[PDB]
């Protein structure tokens, strides 16, 4: 169910990030953008409705599956869906928190771009903006209308194609046996990174000095940035092993 | 902008301050007044 | 002259480090009004240094800046996409001149 | 009509790829799109069928691999989940066909990168529909292989070259 | 696409073949750590027990727990 | 709240194993209301809203028997 | 399209005009930043950025520093046809 | 200008030829005996007795002997 | 559009404005609509079967 | 226009396998 | 090079099935951890090997090493997919290899060089050659649909069923074998071209297209429907396995 | 560019822009139609589905394997 609602939304923000760099003659970086909202009206619209569906949102297509898996993780009495509903809620902060900023960033911020971009702008043509449209109709009715179709509880739709055996069964539980703060926390954790994307990317202005100064938060900094050193270590001792073998070893 | 470096820069971005480039967080929730009102509408069209 | 030689090529590093330590300034400053205060700064260092007549000690401060700035240089730089290492860079190139078709190639006479 | 959903990408791809010299930009992004949106449509249907009516389709070309107990079949298996996948599919294939029809315009090889949208979309319907473990294997490949074709369909730029080895 | 660059210099080998500003064992030991955080956490999880706070009973199926529906002996 | 669906009918209905409890009686009507009308959200509310109800009853008496046991737990513990 | 020559020099003339130590006046396409109008040689590698962000051009850093007079600025960005 | 045959570069030559011609250059060093150990004897030898274990521990899961082997 | 100092900015077409507010407004529409629907049943005020 | 005004390529680019096509009224 | 990889090196295998195997079953049970060991060392030494060559003719060379040895993996295997794999292993070699020869062969007649470093860019002035050549390193890979994926999954199959740790190290193939296959690909025919290397260029003339078509049919016709040839082969390879044994 | 027009490619070069592209496609568009109508027959005479379904269908109007496999203890 989460599979076919993301689906929309995503699609619906790839496509529209991409109408923005065509019209920003194949700008990408958020650090030369902004200012664009009333630029490119329809393209900031569907982004809006896909990024408030991808955070979850009350009553978008988002919202009627992120928030029941992040609820059934609660209910499983497990060791690792005590290691998932700890590290699902916290991800809804980190999540709001990138959606906003990519917003502030690329369409309400005053301009950080160039001139030349600016005077070469233009929206989506009408074969680009038609899936846009379809997608935001997606993107905000498809979750609610197939909700009891999908994981309407007792539904028969899937007939024998998915199995849950009796002794896993948790649907049930996770919606009548849950306390009612439970079912609250993404949209409080989302709307926590939606006011702190607002003052990071709006107010504060010594916030950076602390990286340009601090060795600590510098290398802080680059650790998220450079994908916790992921692909480093796997090529610097994974490929680049192999590699030195084929040659100094086995030839 | 107080150094002539800082000067500098402000003088060259004085562009920026574009009517339709600037102010754009007046432009952040497009159809919030035409959805409430149509909301409007529906909640006294509810009542009778 | 040598000296002449020796200060202006000293000369050029300065200038370089300058103008890369002023666009790695605005990587991490991202909005415009941030990066006024944040070049006033900058542009400040390089003033106290200015007076310094000592050959030596200015051979010392140059390797000294390009250490803080390799050091504290932003991870992801902005780069025109055009440009090297830009996202467009490479996309669709012209063709190269002097490229030759030969028709009739391999035949059994 | 299930066959015809999953070879119309297949076709639509085969005619841009072989033949794309005489339709062109504008003649290989209309025979994809159509090709792909039909099958979408038929894909609307099958949902309509197989969940909304309650009847699975089973069906079974010829074997592929048979040694033994070993039998590895040409099969296509349509229950609930398959017809999920269909629509999500079929349907997202068919509007970024619709998108990249203008976002490619200006592109000088819009036929080639057609052609590989359309081979893709045929790969991952013979991975959502086989019935067996080496079909979904087929489309399992398939779908790597289209998505490397694609990564560096800049073919010149070195670093589409490198993620695309990467990704692959 | 410019103009490739003809070696001037006798090539050396690891040629064919041939992450910056952070160094290799340096880049491991941050991964390390953050590797540790998921360590950590889910040793916080076991330590936390949750298993042992349930609030309610294990379901119960009729018909011996749907014995005979789950492939038992009819 | 005793059993009332045979086996027979829950078979015949073709209920999900996991499904097959004590509100199976009240699910046949639901899915036979779910599937003439497309599933659709809007529809069937009445069966839906009766079965929901019985579900919620199950899971508070399940939620109530452990009440009760974890007030045993901590008797033991208060005379050890 | 490619800019006309005058195009660029209105442009770039008009961008060291806006440097504060530099008035209006005693700004031809000729001019060199370090003689006629006096500036130190920092403020020239400022006045080649804010010609970098004013045609949004990639110069390498060798031939940044090379650029020291409006005529310097000027034939570079005519080259140039990403301007 | 003239023909289809490659311009030969003398340093890329050079560059083949010295891999095509580089077993006169094994010098039987300390690291050379530390790879040719490890990797010409004591890895076979383990990748060979990870094979015969898997067979034996196979025989006595079907409450067999083991199986001999050369 | 309107030129203001060497950069000049073209309006957007209308139907694209036009789109981009209606969309929207259709889906803050939605979003207050929802709430008074089922929003006492996911603050845990009432029950669907409450009446 | 890309879809009202027809092509320009009055035969295509290149030959197939490379070889010059015969003379008119000619077979190969 | 079309006979010695096609035909010649096939003589050793075939040896091992026509001779060792059926004549001395006693043995061969004895010597199979053996042969497991010296196929698997075979296969991941040969293939980084086969990574670090230079020359066009080498890396297609040093692969054949890699694909004949887990041919042995399948025969000694002992088992219906083994054997039969091994089989179709063998037939699909002797044309993937023999059609990759040809691709080079076709470089070298009209540059006359093996470097890869010299080439590159190959796909704006060659596309015929250019998709030939990437359908057969596709099929080098034992890629699904191809018939070189028959062979190689049957071996594996059949080796998995004897002892799970070789079938494990022969399976390490599929992400080496990838690895070689398509970074040559890609240094070849990827990329730009080099006009101080190469500047006048040919693609395939109408014997050099036909030479290719029987080979891209044969691997497609047992890529698909390897069914004409297994059926055939059964009977055979049945009382080959079942040679020395009575129950 | 310059040389790309003397080569010779399946898909068309760069900016293929064939004149007579218009017939060329509507050609195209036929032979995939014929080509479809052995396939939709065979896939109709391949078709099992074992389960009537719940209302009238459109594949009952060309299929005719509908609660056929019944019987699941003869199957070979
Ligand atoms: C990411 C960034 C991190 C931080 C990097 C910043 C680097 C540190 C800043 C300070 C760098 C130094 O000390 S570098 C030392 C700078 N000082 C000197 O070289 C001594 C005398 N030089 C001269 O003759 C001129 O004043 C000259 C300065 C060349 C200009 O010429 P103009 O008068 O014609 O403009």
């Amino acid at each position: 169910f989460h599979l076919m609602n993301h689906a929309f939304f995503k699609a619906l923000l790839f496509l529209s990030a991409g109408s923005v760099i065509h019209a920003m003659s194949d700008e990408q970086d958020m650090r030369k953008m902004g200012g664009l909202a009333s630029s490119f009206p329809l393209t900031y619209a569907m982004m809006l409705i896909g990024s408030l569906s991808l955070i979850g949102f009350p009553f978008l297509t988002g919202f009627y599956s992120k928030d029941v898996i992040l609820e059934l993780a609660y209910t499983k009495y497990t060791i690792s869906g005590n290691f998932a509903f700890w590290l699902g809620s916290v991800s809804v902060l980190f999540t709001s928190y990138y959606s906003f900023r990519l917003l502030f960033l690329t369409f309400l911020v005053p301009t950080n771009s160039f001139g030349r971009d600016i005077s070469r702008c233009h929206d989506a043509p009408i074969p680009m903006a038609i899936p846009l449209i379809l997608l935001a109709l997606g993107s905000l009715f498809v979750g609610y209308l197939a909700k009891d179709m999908m994981i309407g509880l007792g539904t028969n739709f899937w007939a024998n194609s998915l199995l849950v055996l009796p002794k896993n069964e948790i649907l049930a539980e996770s919606e009548f046996a849950a306390p009612t703060i439970i079912k609250l926390i993404p949209i409080l954790f989302s709307t926590l990174g939606a006011f702190v994307a607002y003052n990071v990317n709006l107010v504060a202005d010594q916030f950076q000095r602390a990286f340009q100064t601090s060795t600590f938060c510098n290398r802080l900094y680059s650790f998220f940035n450079k994908r916790w050193f992921f692909d480093q270590v796997l090529n610097d001792f994974l490929v680049r092993s192999f590699l030195r073998f084929g040659y100094e070893v086995s030839f | 902008p107080l150094g002539t470096t800082g000067e500098f820069f402000r003088r060259r971005d004085e562009w920026r301050k574009h009517p339709m480039l600037s102010n754009q967080m007046r432009h952040a929730l497009p159809g919030i007044g035409i959805g409430v009102g149509a909301f409007c509408v529906y909640l006294v069209g509810e009542q009778i | 002259a040598a000296y002449f030689a020796r200060r202006a090529a000293q000369k050029e590093r300065v200038r370089i480090l300058y103008r890369r330590a002023l666009k790695d300034t605005l990587n991490w400053a991202v909005h415009r009004h941030i990066f006024y205060r944040d070049a006033s700064d900058l542009r400040e260092k390089f003033n106290v240094n200015q007076d310094v007549e000592d050959v030596d000690r200015i051979d010392k401060l140059i390797a000294h800046g390009e250490a803080e700035y390799n050091k504290w240089r932003h991870p992801d730089p902005y780069i025109v996409p055009w440009a090297p290492g830009g996202s467009k860079f490479c996309r669709n190139p012209t063709p190269p001149a002097g490229i030759e078709i030969v028709y009739n190639y391999g035949l059994e006479d | 009509m299930y066959l015809l959903i999953v070879f119309l990408p297949l076709l639509g791809s085969s005619v841009a790829g072989f033949f794309g010299r005489f339709l062109g930009s504008e003649g290989s992004a209309i025979m994809t799109t159509t090709c792909v949106s039909f099958s979408s449509i038929l894909s609307l249907i099958a949902f309509y069928e197989v969940a909304l009516g309650a009847s699975a389709c089973y069906l079974r070309i010829a074997p592929w691999i048979s040694s033994e107990m070993f039998d590895a079949s040409w099969g296509f298996l349509f229950d609930s989940l398959t017809v999920v996948m269909l629509i999500v599919v079929t349907f997202i294939s068919s509007l970024v066909h619709l998108y990249s029809i203008s976002y490619m315009s200006e592109d000088p090889h819009s036929p080639r990168f057609m052609c590989y949208l359309s081979i893709f979309t045929f790969f991952m319907l013979m991975l959502v529909t086989g019935d067996n473990f080496l079909q979904l294997f087929l489309g399992w490949e398939g779908v790597g292989l289209a998505s490397y074709l694609l990564i560096h369909f800049w073919f010149t730029r070195l670093q589409a070259d490198k993620a695309a080895i990467k990704a692959m | 696409v410019g103009k490739h660059i003809v070696p001037d210099k006798p090539l050396s080998v690891n040629d064919e073949l041939m992450a910056d500003t952070v160094g290799k064992y340096e880049a491991l030991a941050w991964l390390s750590g953050g590797l540790g955080f998921f360590v950590g956490l889910g040793l916080l999880a076991v330590l936390n027990d949750k298993a042992s706070k349930v609030p309610f009973t294990p379901r119960v199926y009729p018909y011996d727990n749907l014995r005979v529906e789950l492939g038992g002996e009819p | 709240k005793k059993m009332i669906a045979t086996q027979e009918e829950m078979s015949a209905a073709k209920i999900a194993l996991g499904s097959r409890d004590m509100c199976a009686h009240l699910l046949i009507p639901l899915n036979k209301c779910r599937q003439a009308e497309f599933y659709l959200p809007w529809k069937c509310e009445d069966e839906r809203h009766v079965y929901e109800k019985c579900e919620y009853e199950l899971v508070m008496e399940r939620m109530l028997a452990m009440k009760k046991i974890r007030e045993e737990e901590a008797l033991a513990k208060q005379n050890k | 399209d490619h800019l006309s020559r005058e195009a660029v020099v209105d442009r770039v003339l008009d961008v060291v005009k806006s440097f504060p130590k530099v008035d209006p006046s005693k700004v031809t396409p000729e001019v060199h930043f370090q003689n006629d109008l006096g500036l130190d040689s920092l403020d020239t590698v400022e006045i080649v950025m804010a010609i970098e962000e004013e045609f949004k051009l990639e110069i390498p850093d060798k031939e940044a520093d090379k650029i020291d007079s409006c005529s310097l600025a000027i034939e570079y960005v005519y080259n140039h046809p990403m301007s | 200008g003239g023909g289809m045959e490659t311009n030969k570069n003398k340093f890329i030559e050079d560059w083949g030829s010295a891999r095509e011609n580089l077993e006169h250059n094994f010098r039987w060093t300390r690291r050379n005996f530390a790879l040719i150990g490890i990797f010409g004897i004591a890895l076979p030898i383990i990748v060979y007795k990870g094979i015969v274990k898997d067979f034996h521990m196979q025989d006595e899961d079907a409450g067999r002997p083991h199986r001999k082997f050369l | 559009g309107i030129t203001y100092k060497g950069v000049t900015v073209h309006t957007p077409k209308t139907w694209h404005t036009v789109t981009g507010k209606g969309l929207c407004a259709v889906m803050w529409f939605w979003i207050l609509y929802r709430a008074k629907q089922d929003g006492p049943v996911v603050m845990g005020w009432r029950h669907p079967w409450d009446g | 226009s890309r879809w009202a005004t027809p092509g320009h390529e009055e035969r295509p680019k290149g030959y197939f396998m490379n070889r010059t096509p015969p003379a008119p009224g000619q077979s190969r | 090079s079309v006979i010695l990889a096609g035909i010649l090196l096939k003589f050793g295998t075939y040896g091992f099935l026509r001779f060792s195997i059926p004549m001395f079953p006693e043995a061969t049970l004895c010597f199979t951890p053996f042969i497991y060991t010296l196929s698997a060392i075979a296969i991941i030494y040969t293939s980084l090997t086969t990574l670090r060559q230079i020359d066009l003719k080498k890396i297609i060379a040093y692969s054949s090493v890699a694909h004949m040895n887990l041919v042995t993996i399948g025969m000694f295997s002992l088992n219906i997919q083994g054997i039969g794999g091994s089989i179709l292993l063998m037939l699909s070699h002797g044309l993937v290899s023999s059609a990759l020869f040809l691709c080079v062969g076709v470089l070298y007649d009209r540059h006359k060089t093996r470097l890869v470093r010299y080439y590159g860019g190959l796909v704006s002035t060659m596309p015929n050659f250019s998709t030939i050549f990437f359908f057969f390193t596709l099929a080098n890979m034992s890629l699904p649909g191809t018939s070189s994926f028959i062979g190689e999954f049957l071996i594996l199959v059949g080796a998995f069923q004897r002892n799970s740790l070789v079938a494990t190290l022969a399976a390490l193939g599929m992400i080496l074998g990838a690895a070689y296959s398509l970074w040559l690909y890609n240094r070849v025919v990827s990329g730009n071209l080099k006009p101080d290397f190469l500047h006048k260029f040919s693609d395939l003339n109408g014997r050099e297209v036909f030479i290719f078509i029987p080979f891209l049919v044969g691997l497609v016709w047992m890529g698909v429907y390897p069914k004409v040839f297994l059926d055939c082969m059964h009977t055979s390879v049945s009382n080959l396995v079942q040679h020395g044994k009575f129950h | 560019g310059d040389f790309r027009a003397k080569v010779w490619s399946m898909t068309g070069g760069p900016n293929c822009r064939p004149k007579h592209w218009r017939r060329n496609t509507a050609i195209a568009m036929f032979g995939v139609f014929l080509v479809c109508i052995p396939i939709a027959k065979l896939s109709a005479k391949l078709e099992q589905r074992p389960h009537m379904p719940v209302r009238p269908i459109p594949s009952q109007i060309w299929c005719k394997n509908f609660g056929t496999k019944d019987d699941y203890e003869k199957e070979h």
